[PDB]
RNA sequence: AGAACCUUACCUGGUCUUGACAUCCACGGAAGUUUUCAGAGAUGAGAAUGUGCCUUCGGGAACCGUGAGACAGGUGCUGCAUGGCUGUCGUCAGCUCGUGUUGUGAAAUGUUGGGUUAAGUCCCGCAACGAGCGCAACCCUUAUCCUUUGUUGCCAGCGGUCCGGCCGGGAACUCAAAGGAGACUGCCAGUGAUAAACUGGAGGAAGGUGGGGAUGACGUCAAGUCAUCAUGCCCUUACGACCAGGGCUACACACGUGCUACAAUGGCGCAUACAAAGAGAAGCGACCUCGCGAGAGCAAGCGGACCUCAUAAAGUGCGUCGUAGUCCGGAUUGGAGUCUGCAACUCGACUCCAUGAAGUCGGAAUCGCUAGUAAUCGUGGAUCAGAAUGCCACGGUGAAUACGU
């Protein structure tokens, strides 16, 4: 079975992702898994604000990386050679592994 | 077909190095094509080939969600073994018929 | 300290100046800015001025000196007194 | 800081980056139980007479745009000040304050 | 230090980043740092050129630059001649395939970094910086802004004393995270200092 | 505070006799959040109380509270140059509580080993009329007297 | 038949599921002895259907997740709160006036920068 | 958001001077690759390979070498020349403007007054009428529900069992995100000026801003920062650059902020239960073997809801100690060692064995906190080779009190 893993920071965009993912799976193959989401990694920092001293005055930024796991069960000679041509949009890290 | 994006271009009335067709026949010939999207309602194919011969519809490095109807169209005739061609096609979907001159400013995206 | 493993530490340029003043059979000072090196017991007998910083302070080597370090014996403040 | 710093600090790297494979080996030796003492002595003179520059614990890492040696970040190889401005340009992807 | 930045408050909601990739944290500073460095090329050789908004979105080991300018004929020059050369001196400083993309900035006195450059060019040029200000707030204006305020401090008319001053007209929310608030601020290298220049462009409220 | 009067927050009653003011002795005695462990003491103190005095566990408690509450207290006004302490009916929920708290100071200072123990000890003194807390009520009842003149 | 309520207490998740019997109780396929070892956490757990006399009338599975022991027992007595308005659904009105229908929505406030703790500030001096 | 070296800006010596870092020509050499002796090292002297993209051949672009200067360089001075960024009063409810009107005018009015509010919040009046910046709302998070999607997450009901959700499976529940619903004084009663509101109650997971965060008006302090950065006199064979060693860790003393204690609500021993949130490829490192232990060896699983860090601790049960400077307390010092690292002397952390200071709740005075708060208990992260009792995060247990001004 073809795992992929779609990873992005903006989520409406990973959402677009993996439905256009899906599409492309759901005409060519059939038995789409699903787009089954996993945890999202809250990456947190803490910066002082001040160019020299003031150790209170902070920033707390975050960097929301969201995780969507899309499988597909059979891997048909169509389908699986569709995703090859069917470059996703930018800012959306997939990956795909068979098996 | 809406927008032909040909590298190495200022304008459609200019000519190309390696190719027969002119550019205004280029860009008749791509009217003439005829695409079948399924998912999305705007995509952006890449078509790219060197080497003498003709460059026919077949020769676009197609997508998942896209179809090429026919691979038999014809666009371009490579002559120079040392030419190239890239362009990059919008392909849009409606109806009716939308000409150039009132998609001069309806268009909004910048 | 170091482990036993990795044995003793002794500067190479050190070691080999120790070992030519043995051959010569001289008891000239040798200035050194070695303080981390160890003193071994090939060199007991000589007399060898360790930096302490600013000037080279002369440390006659004894029997009793031969575990520690040339460092130990050229203390680099100098305190006299508060009054 | 200065540029002075900074190209040392280029020029470590690079020294880091030569001298890797040989300095590793070196420390393999060096470390292995089952090896000859005298070949263990030999190892420990030789890193000795590598430059120090070699080392990777020597280098210090600054800022890639200021070389602040100091409130460094790993993940944006920034200074946190600068950071902080990248992050309120828009030029970090998926940065934005936090509040929870 | 009072006031938070205009823009990076309102990423999440009104506002979009500028450099928009996914990264690993192996490969995201070096990333970063070729933004840096492309944008400031960028900056440089389209000086003369009124440039607002860079935008970096690079997918597939291939980096797409997008520049946001006024006047794209003096950044394209003889058509894909200047652009052209442009992209390659880009893809030298990534390391990757470059694509440059122009956008057209339509009503450049709404846009607020282009406004800031203008008066610290008009500073430079030595003018009244009180005109320069009202220009630009009054240009604005008539362009259809739901407001506007600018800011310019320090050394003004080459005062001993450095002093602010600022001009809003219309509303300018700044508390308010749905307000399309456009801020953006330049630096005017006179010959007795810096003058800053900030300007805040209020295009209206988003409804979502 | 300035404001707003609150209302007094929940308090629930204790598992083994099923009493509020049990459980806010309990609280009482606790310290670093153990309630577990105090309760536990206070439950230890209940028993031996208990056995000594006949009665019940919480019979026996309630007849001890009693003899430590105060009728009256007093507070600094201070109108003058000099300090004047005026006597004050203190309220029913308060009593209450002042009359535990006073109960676990004395166990606090005793000299027996076991804390438990020392406060069964303290229990059986305040049911019998001598003691720490007892001693501290009539100080403070001897000052409202003083002070009766303040009205 | 098995009727259900979910139980949620701080950082705490319980799975209550109510069934007709005699009236024991398995929280994590242990006893409510084993499982809690206070008999504050019992009382809670017992709470409601001590209120509604409905002990020897009903065994309920438990299991539970998250959180430590009080707030554990929080949980699963609002699961079974749950699981009885679920069943009956006229016995509502008392669950509201004992004060077990509500989510105690009383989380750990978050560490603030500046301060040791959510509220603790530091010590201050003039001097 | 981490001084052994480095960092480092300081001291001591040893050295360099178009230079460590750039651009420019001139012309000597392809770059680079390997190795040798002296030296603390910086540097100062040797042996091997190569000639790639192009020439009506006066040669070129990358990358070393030498000399000339143009210049580089400066964590040098001025934060009282500046920008930017920051603190602060203060998340205090304020601060203004336009037009009108009043006053010779500075100014006033609006913005005051009656009520009310967390709020210049809202209503009513009124020479004001309007507007803006702020007080509110929009944003994140947390509390309830629903829909969607179910692996690496889950196990209600089914069968099988090595009694492990592990394996058939199931999509219920938890959980995971994505999208919706929900709270508005909307509904009820009373008080109120026919009001804005207030007081209570109904429902509800939540009630009157539900809890928390982000958000900081005009301005103030010539507040802080020229040593992040930028920027408007001074040094330029040295106030620049390279190096090794030392110092920033000194110690009659005074103050600030913390940790650990002084014990029995405890210490010690044995058993045993319940978290959250994070990090991880020059990385996290199971299992197994060895070591009293720090660790060592071997070495899977894993860019990770999968594997690893990783046993939560307080707690609970049973035993012991019995108020002692103690089976409290752990400083200090001796020995021996482990790991990181060219390198632990100055000056790392941790381990083992020994040693066992002061300290029995702290003078004048003085700080924090109104709830999942304080108090207490552990856990993680950043910087980081190594080096936290600090900082930033996470959950566990979990109070007291608020009469009032």
């Amino acid at each position: 079975r073809i795992r992929i893993r779609l990873k992005a920071f903006d989520h409406r965009l990973i959402d677009q992702a993996t439905a256009e993912i899906v599409e492309t799976a759901k005409r060519t193959g059939a038995q789409v898994r699903g787009p089954i989401p996993l945890p999202t990694r809250k990456e947190r920092f803490t910066v002082l604000i001040s160019p020299h001293v003031n150790k209170d005055a902070r920033d707390q930024y975050e960097i929301r990386t969201h995780l969507r796991l899309v499988d597909i069960v059979e891997p048909t000679e169509k389908t699986v050679d569709a995703l090859m041509r069917l470059d996703l949009a930018a800012g959306v890290d997939v990956q795909i592994s068979l098996g | 077909v809406t927008e032909v994006e040909i590298d190495g271009v200022l304008h459609e009335y200019s000519t190309k190095e390696g190719v027969q067709e002119d550019i205004l026949e280029i860009l008749l010939n791509l009217k003439g094509l005829a695409v079948r999207v399924q998912g999305k309602d705007e995509v952006i194919l890449t078509l790219n080939k060197s080497g003498i011969g003709p460059v026919t519809a077949a020769d676009i490095t197609h997508d998942g969600d896209v179809e090429i109807v026919k691979p038999q169209h014809v666009i371009c005739h490579l002559t120079d073994e040392n030419a190239s061609i890239s362009m990059r096609i919008k392909v849009q979907r409606g109806r009716g018929y939308v000409p150039a001159s009132t998609r001069i400013h309806s268009e909004e995206d910048e | 300290p170091r482990s036993l493993k990795k044995g003793p530490f002794i500067d190479l340029h050190l070691l080999k100046k120790v070992e030519k003043a043995v051959e010569s059979g001289d008891k000239k000072p040798l200035r050194t800015w070695s303080r981390r090196s160890t003193i071994f017991p090939n060199m007991i007998g000589l007399t060898i001025a360790v930096h302490n910083g600013r000037q080279h302070v002369p440390v006659f080597v004894t029997d009793e000196m031969v575990g520690h370090k040339l460092g130990e014996f050229a203390p680099t403040r100098t305190y006299r007194g508060h009054a | 800081a200065k540029q002075s710093m900074k190209a040392r600090e280029v020029k470590r790297v690079a020294l880091a980056d030569k001298y890797f494979a040989k300095r590793a080996e070196l420390k393999a030796i060096i470390s292995d139980v089952n090896a000859s003492d005298e070949d263990r002595w030999n190892a420990v003179l030789k890193l000795q007479t590598l430059p120090r520059d070699s080392s990777p614990s020597r280098q210090r890492n600054r800022c890639r745009q200021t070389g602040r040696p100091h409130g460094f970040l790993r993940k944006f190889g920034l200074s946190r000040i600068k950071v902080r401005e990248a992050a309120m340009r828009g030029e970090i992807p998926g940065l934005k304050k936090a509040s929870w | 230090g009072q006031k938070v930045h205009p823009n990076g408050i309102r990423l999440g909601i009104v506002k979009p980043w500028n450099s928009t990739w996914f990264a690993n944290t192996k490969e995201f500073a070096d990333n970063l740092d070729s933004d840096f460095k492309v944008r400031q090329y960028l900056t440089k050789e389209l000086a003369k050129a009124s440039v607002s908004r860079i935008v970096i979105e690079r997918p597939a080991k291939s980096i797409r630059v997008t520049i946001h300018t006024a006047r794209p004929g003096i950044v394209i020059g003889k058509k894909g001649e200047d652009v052209e050369k442009l992209r390659k001196v880009v893809a030298d400083i990534a390391g990757v395939p470059a694509q440059i993309n122009i956008a057209e900035v339509r009503k450049p006195e709404l846009d607020a970094k282009l406004v800031a450059d203008s008066i610290t060019s008009q500073l430079e040029r030595r003018v009244m910086f009180r005109r320069a200000m009202k220009r630009a707030v009054q240009n604005a204006m008539r362009l259809g802004a739901k407001g506007i305020k600018v800011e310019v401090s320090g050394r003004l008319g080459g005062a001993e004393i450095a002093r602010t001053e600022w001009y809003r007209e219309g509303r300018v929310p700044l508390h308010t995270l749905r307000a399309d608030i456009d801020y953006n601020t330049s630096e005017a290298h006179t010959t007795y200092g810096v003058i800053g220049v900030k300007v805040w462009i209020f295009k209206g409220e988003i409804l979502g | 505070p300035r404001r707003r009067v609150i209302g007094q927050r929940k308090i629930l009653p204790d598992p083994k006799f099923g009493s509020e003011l049990l459980a806010k002795f309990v609280n009482i005695l606790m310290v670093d959040g153990k309630k577990s462990t105090a309760e536990s003491i206070v439950y230890s103190a209940l028993e031996t109380l208990a056995q000594r005095s006949g009665k019940s566990e919480l019979e026996a408690f309630e007849v001890a509270l009693e003899n430590v509450r105060p009728t009256v207290e007093v507070k600094s006004r201070r109108v003058g140059g000099s300090t004047y302490q005026v006597p004050v009916e203190v309220r029913p929920v308060r009593r209450n509580a002042l009359a535990m708290r006073w109960i676990v100071e004395a166990a606090r200072k005793r000299g027996d080993k076991s804390m438990a123990l020392r406060l069964a000890n303290e229990l059986s003194d305040a049911a019998e009329n001598k003691g720490t807390a007892v001693k501290k009520r009539e100080d403070v009842h001897r000052m409202a007297e003083a002070n009766k003149a303040f009205a | 038949n098995q009727y259900y309520g979910t139980g949620r207490r701080k950082s705490s998740a319980a799975r209550v599921f109510i069934k007709p019997g005699n009236g024991k109780i398995v929280i994590n396929q242990r006893s409510l002895e084993q499982y809690f070892g206070r008999e504050t956490a019992r009382m809670v757990v017992r709470q409601p259907l001590e209120l509604v006399d409905m002990v020897e009338k009903l065994d309920l599975y438990i299991t539970v997740k998250g959180g430590g022991i009080s707030g554990q027992a929080g949980a699963i007595r609002h699961g079974i709160t749950r699981a009885l308005m679920e069943y009956d659904e006229s016995l509502r009105s008392e669950l509201r006036k004992a004060g077990f229908v509500t989510r105690d929505a009383r989380q750990v406030e978050r560490k603030k920068v500046g301060l040791r703790k959510a509220r603790r500030r530091p010590q201050f001096s003039k001097r």
